[PDB]
């Protein structure tokens, strides 16, 4: 019945894109690693006051199941891009996501945010400065976000939905 | 590429990874169960193509020639 927005979390193995889309959903942390081919979760949430649907792909950070980037990134209407704040090479395979959606979508117009990950460990290798400065050079937001702790998770789905209704 | 199956739920679908078509269809639905609801309601997988009706947890996943499957709580239907 209501608004639905398509909301795909992409990104490296590992770097949180499940525990994200669970902590959000279920308001459950998943402590165990079990590596995503592809997953949908649809919720019902209130967003600034106006109820809407968050139909949620979870999508595969191994590299075996590259070949269904296609298919997801042609439909998406936003996209969280998340890398790991202690995992450099999760940093550094950021743009290769930000390519292939340019590839079908003829352009990188799509609502994203840039989530950088685990935010609850005290090692960190990728500088917060270095990417808000990634953020800034694509032109979309970064958020901090910890699956364990909740911080900044809310916020990373709902600005996705906020910049689609403002389109 | 591994082998997976396509489960479909109330509340979206889940591709469920499988070593080999031996395994059991109870594993497949305690996988499936376990990351879609996590940690009593019961659940019964259908064949997408055969609505309503249980599939065998004991039989193997080659004996259904299938690789999609309704998840569905015993009291309700797809
Ligand atoms: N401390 C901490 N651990 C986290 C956080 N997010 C995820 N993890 C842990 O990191 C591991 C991998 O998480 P998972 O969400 O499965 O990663 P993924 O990005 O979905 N991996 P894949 O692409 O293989 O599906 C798990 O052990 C999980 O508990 C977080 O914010 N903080
Ligand atoms: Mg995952």
């Amino acid at each position: 019945s209501m608004t639905e927005y398509k909301l795909v979390v992409v990104g490296a193995g590992g770097v949180g894109k499940s525990a994200l889309t669970i902590q959000l959903i279920q308001n459950h942390f998943v402590d165990e690693y079990d590596p995503t081919i592809e997953d949908s979760y649809r919720k019902q949430v209130v967003i600034d006051g106006e109820t809407c649907l968050l139909d949620i792909l979870d999508t595969a950070g191994l590299e075996e199941y590259s070949a269904m980037r296609d298919q997801y990134m042609r439909t998406g209407e936003g996209f969280l891009c998340v890398f790991a704040i202690n995992n450099t090479k999760s940093f550094e395979d950021i743009h290769q996501y930000r390519e292939q959606i340019k590839r079908v979508k003829d352009s990188d117009d799509v609502p994203m945010v840039l989530v950088g990950n685990k935010c609850d460990l005290a090692a960190r290798t990728v500088e917060s400065r270095q990417a808000q400065d990634l953020a800034r050079s694509y032109g979309i937001p970064y958020i901090e976000t910890s699956a364990k702790t909740r911080q900044g998770v809310e916020d990373a789905f709902y600005t996705l939905v906020r910049e689609i209704r403002q389109h | 590429e591994s082998l997976f199956v396509r489960i479909n739920a109330a509340h979206g679908f889940s591709l469920i990874q499988v070593d080999n078509t031996k395994v059991t269809m109870k594993e497949i639905l305690l996988k499936a169960v376990k990351r879609r609801k996590g940690s009593g309601p019961q659940y019964r997988l259908e064949k997408q193509s055969e609505p309503n009706v249980a599939v065998d947890l004991d039989s193997t996943l080659e004996s259904q020639s299938a690789w999609e499957f309704c998840l569905v709580r015993e009291n309700s239907s797809r």
